[PDB]
This record gives C-alpha cells, sequence and structure tokens, in this order.
C-alpha cells in the first residue's frame, strides 16, 4: 500500500496473509486474501498460477505483522487450491483473476471467529457501489516502488471507485480494462495498492454492510497518474464462487 | 520472478 495508514488486524479481521514455503525452509510472502467463510479464503489466480502446488502455501488469519506473531493468529494449510480455468494475462490486464483456497489447520479445522478473525460478506448479483464511492484496501504490499522488502506492519488505505467510462479513456487503460473489472484510485494519485497487495480485499460499505466488492488484481505502476488500481469485480463471479465452494 | 507490479507476484521465469 502506497501512502494510506498502518493498521491492525482487528480493523481488517477478514484479511488473510498468504505465504509460500521454499525448498530449504525459507518462507516468503505471496499475496493477500479475504476470508469469506470459515473454510474459504478468496484471492487472485495470478498469485498462484506459476506455482500451483497447494502444499507450498501457508495461510494466516488474525495476523497484523509480516514476520512476527500476533496474539490470536491462526495458521492454516491449503486443502484445496482452486484457480480460475479461464485465467489469462495480457501485457497489463489479468482476466478471471480470482482463486479460492480451502483452508485447514493441522487438526483439520477451519477458522474460528474471534475479535481478530471474521468473514467478509460477498456482494449480491449485479450490485456494486456507484462510481465515486470510497472503499478500503488492505495489504502487506510495497510502500514505495523502490522498496525491495514488504512492510512489517499491515496497511490500509481508502480509494474511490472510478467509472468504466473513465477507466477506458485513452490515457487511462483504454479497452484493456473490461466490465468484469473495477478501477479505483485516489483523485490526487497519492495512495494505491502496489505489488504484494494482490489478492487482497477491496471493501465497500454497501447498504450498511461491509462487502467484498473487489480483489486486488493489476495496474500500471503504483499510484501513477491516470493509472488506477484494477480489481476483480467479485459480483460478476458469484456463480463460479458458489459452484466451487 | 519479476518486480513489474500488481499481477506479477510469485511468478516464475520460463
Amino acid at each position: 500500500i502506497i501512502g494510506g495508514e498502518f493498521t491492525t488486524i482487528e480493523n481488517q479481521p477478514w484479511f488473510a496473509a498468504i505465504y509460500r514455503r521454499h525448498r530449504g525452509g525459507s518462507v516468503t510472502y505471496v499475496c493477500g486474501g479475504s476470508l469469506i467463510s470459515p473454510c474459504w479464503v478468496i484471492s487472485a489466480t495470478h498469485c498462484f498460477i506459476d506455482y500451483p502446488k497447494k502444499e507450498d502455501y501457508i495461510v494466516y488469519l488474525g495476523r497484523s505483522r509480516l514476520n512476527s506473531n500476533t496474539q490470536g493468529e491462526m495458521k492454516f494449510e491449503v486443502e484445496n487450491l482452486i484457480l480460475h480455468k479461464d485465467y489469462s494475462a495480457d501485457t497489463l490486464a489479468h482476466h478471471n483473476d480470482i482463486a479460492l483456497l480451502k483452508i485447514r489447520s493441522k487438526e483439520g479445522r477451519c477458522a474460528q471467529p474471534s475479535r481478530t478473525i471474521q468473514t467478509i460478506a460477498l456482494p449480491s448479483m449485479y450490485n456494486d457501489p456507484q462510481f465515486g464511492t470510497s472503499c478500503e484496501i488492505t495489504g502487506f504490499g510495497k510502500e514505495q516502488s523502490t522498496d525491495y522488502l514488504y512492510p512489517e506492519q499491515l496497511k490500509m488505505t481508502v480509494v474511490k471507485l472510478i467509472s468504466h467510462r473513465e477507466c477506458q479513456q485513452p490515457h487511462y487503460y483504454g479497452s484493456e480494462v473490461t466490465t468484469k473489472m473495477l478501477c479505483a484510485a485516489d483523485p490526487q494519485w497519492k495512495t494505491d495498492s502496489c505489488q504484494g497487495d494482490s489478492g487482497g480485499p477491496l471493501v465497500c460499505s454497501l447498504q450498511g454492510r461491509m462487502t467484498l466488492t473487489g480483489i486486488v488484481s493489476w495496474g500500471r505502476g503504483c499510484a501513477l497518474k491516470d493509472k488506477p488500481g484494477v480489481y476483480t469485480r467479485v459480483s460478476h463471479f458469484l456463480p463460479w464462487i458458489r459452484s466451487h465452494t | 520472478g519479476n518486480a513489474l507490479g500488481r499481477g506479477c507476484e510469485n511468478h516464475r521465469c520460463l
């Protein structure tokens, strides 16, 4: 997250931190995710496509820090890694960028809700907030493009949803952004998601309910003028999510 | 991998 605010997991209790174990025992951070039911975390296919081996991955819930323990945190393995069959990537745009991770503890249990671990509501069909709506994003991704390490503390920021018409302008993304994608950015281009935030939530208060409207997917650079963050439009994928869970 | 932005996390060269 470029700019924005340091946060803690109680403020973002659906947030899932996903890491990959390497041969030799080193563990690196991959991407964010969101808990949509006790056994299911939703993320982005692009985070796993090149290493699609579910045994490699560790998922934490209730975690506020990248490489230290948070009280109440819970550690999981991936029982099922489900990537979208029609995923593809162009030069900038990623398509069908959505993935589900069925999580289980070493004892075979799913998440136990607490003050720091909660599910986030899915949106209803064809129901997204109006452009101009302010929504939040959360993640452990880069704070500046010159960063070679991720921040140790979780971050969040607030961005505004941008219309499809605006996002398809020639100086934005033209026809590379589709109706299955949502653009969001800061009017001053000072805050944005960045590399490492992918897979994480774009949450909007929708009819008084905190809703998983988007999943961090792609964008040109980070907090670059006329280059919004692009998010998987979760509301388009409800049948896929329902069939695979 | 590559450090070319959102979309490119955890990628493999070749």
